[PDB]
């Protein structure tokens, strides 16, 4: 990005792979930080009245 | 010739008549876990940890103070034996405070070891957790009676070896303070021995109190001095 069309065409002509499309300089889809806080679910225990440690 | 057969897990062994189930299990090698039994004092039955499912009976019976009838079969690794141990261990850890960082028996607890090797993995009892105000027993022994599990072992040791009779149970329900009523400085001989009687971190050493933790030290043979007995 931040380039004109002439050198863009020179890039896509020196390697005909459409380098403008994906270029490994991310601008947009950096993951937006300060995410919401998670609430972690608990799996096959905290199930009351049946979690017998003699069993498992 | 005065020997009774018990089938500990099917393995037969001869036991002198009248002795306990627990000494038969310690004869074959088993350790039924225990909190109010000790091999120097009288055998009270207040901790309920020593239970065992003896066959052909719907009721689990104790093994701290059980006399041995002829020809037993003892199951120490059955289903409801483990269920009873997990239940009793879950009962003990309710009214016991979170002090395992600051408690003076981090490496040498008993609730910790037996709660790992027999207890549950999840807890319950969201509310509650009563607290007993401590005393000032002596400048030799630091005392926090909140960690006291009311196991009645300092009492039996005092009344049957020290002969001093300055310890007692007081109250009912959850509210059973083990201690001394009259705010008297309990001073006698062998009062230093009471900090190894107490299986939980409730009666610790006063000058030692916060100077180490028993996995860092290394243990070394030595002989008593200034006493003629050694
Ligand atoms: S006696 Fe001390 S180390 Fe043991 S469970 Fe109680 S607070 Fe924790
Ligand atoms: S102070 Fe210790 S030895 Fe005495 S009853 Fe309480 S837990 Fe048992
Ligand atoms: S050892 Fe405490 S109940 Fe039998």
């Amino acid at each position: 990005a931040s380039a004109t069309r002439l050198i863009q065409g020179l890039r896509n002509w020196a390697s005909g792979r459409d380098l403008q499309a994906k270029l490994q300089l991310r601008y947009q889809e950096i993951s937006k930080r300060t995410q919401p806080p998670p609430k972690l679910p608990v799996g096959p225990s905290h199930r009351l009245s049946n979690n017998y440690y003699c069993a498992r | 010739s005065n020997l009774i057969e018990v089938f500990v897990d099917g393995q037969s062994v001869m036991v002198e008549p009248g002795t306990t189930v627990l000494q038969a299990c310690e004869k074959v090698g088993m350790q039924i876990p225990r909190f109010c039994y000790h091999e120097r004092l009288s055998v009270a039955g207040n901790c309920r940890m020593c239970l065992v499912e003896i066959e052909k009976a719907p009721k689990v019976v104790a093994a701290c103070a059980m006399p041995v009838m002829k020809g037993w079969n003892i199951l120490t690794n059955s289903e409801k034996t483990k269920k009873a141990r997990e239940g009793v261990m879950e009962f003990l850890l309710a009214n016991h405070p979170l002090d395992c960082p600051i408690c003076d028996q981090g490496g040498e607890c008993d609730l910790q070891d037996q709660s790992m090797m027999f207890g549950s993995d999840r807890s319950r009892f969201l509310e509650g957790k009563r607290a007993v105000e401590d005393k000032n027993i002596g400048p030799l022994v630091k005392t926090i009676m909140t960690r006291c599990i009311q196991c009645t072992r300092c009492i039996r040791f005092a009344s049957e070896i020290a002969g001093v009779d300055d310890l007692g149970t007081t109250g009912r329900g959850n509210d059973m303070q083990v201690g001394t009523y009259i705010e008297k400085m309990f001073m006698s001989e062998l009062s230093g021995n009471i900090i190894d009687i107490c299986p939980v971190g409730a009666l610790t050493s006063k000058p030692y109190a916060f100077t180490a933790r028993p996995w860092e030290t290394r243990k070394t043979e030595s002989i008593d001095v200034m006493d003629a007995v050694g």
